[PDB]
């Protein structure tokens, strides 16, 4: 708790961020009333899950209609630049593999 | 006196009637005014109209 737990924790958080709904769960850690009805946990769960398809909405709202931004972009297309990223070279090494001399070092054409 | 239960029934039906009297007005009165909800009580969740 004094010398683990303070590096273990925030993996946690940020796994838990990757997997938990964060704008329900962020809706939910707000319980009580200040004289308006609909914000106890029934008619907030209804709207959360309401809310799924409407932020998804308003994300391609922003994408159209406001001034584009580069995260908006990357995250967009985030298996081509993060994970498959190596896709592209190997795209790029096959089209040049004819003249490349990859075919007398281990490799095929 | 003849106890026949009929008769007996008879004779016991105003002391049956004034106690059922009493027990039922006390029934109405604290029992339903203190426990009971009167024309379709529910709870109401709103939702608002998203974009
Ligand atoms: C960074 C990488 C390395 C981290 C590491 O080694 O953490 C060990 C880790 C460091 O302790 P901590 O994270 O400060 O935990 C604080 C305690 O919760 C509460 O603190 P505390 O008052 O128990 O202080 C523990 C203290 C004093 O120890 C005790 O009071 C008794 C401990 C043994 C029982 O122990 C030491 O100073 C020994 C350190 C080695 O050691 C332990 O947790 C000790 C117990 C381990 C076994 C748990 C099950 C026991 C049954
Ligand atoms: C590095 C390599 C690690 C091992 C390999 C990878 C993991 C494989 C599984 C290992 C064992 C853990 C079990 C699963 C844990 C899990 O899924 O946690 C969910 C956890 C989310 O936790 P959460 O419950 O949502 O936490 C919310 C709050 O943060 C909660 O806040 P909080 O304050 O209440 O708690 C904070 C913290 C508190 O955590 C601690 O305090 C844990 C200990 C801290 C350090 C202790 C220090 C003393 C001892 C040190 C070690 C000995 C040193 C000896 C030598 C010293 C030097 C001489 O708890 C956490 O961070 C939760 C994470 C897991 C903690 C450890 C659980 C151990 C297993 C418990 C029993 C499971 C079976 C029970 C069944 C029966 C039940 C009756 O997710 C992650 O952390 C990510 C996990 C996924 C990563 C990949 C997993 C792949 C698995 C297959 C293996 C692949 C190859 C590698």
């Amino acid at each position: 708790a004094n010398f683990v737990i303070p590096y273990l924790k925030p993996v946690a958080d940020f796994w838990n961020s990757l997997c938990i709904d964060q704008h329900q769960d962020s809706l939910f850690q707000f319980k009580g009333q200040t004289g308006s009805l609909g914000t106890d946990w029934t008619s907030k769960y209804l709207r959360s899950e309401q809310d799924v398809y409407n932020h998804k909405y308003l994300q391609y709202h922003k994408r159209v209609h406001e001034a584009p931004e580069l995260t908006d972009v990357i995250s967009d297309n985030v298996y081509r630049l993060t994970l498959f990223a190596g896709v592209e070279r190997v795209l790029s090494v096959r089209q040049a593999q004819a003249i490349l001399k990859t075919q007398f070092a281990g490799a095929t054409e | 006196t003849f106890g026949e239960l009929q008769t007996a029934d008879d004779y016991l039906h105003v002391l049956q009637l004034r106690s059922q009297n009493k027990w039922v007005k006390n029934y109405w009165n604290r029992s339903l005014q203190e426990t009971g909800k009167t024309n379709k009580a529910h709870v109401i969740s709103p939702q608002e109209q998203l974009r």
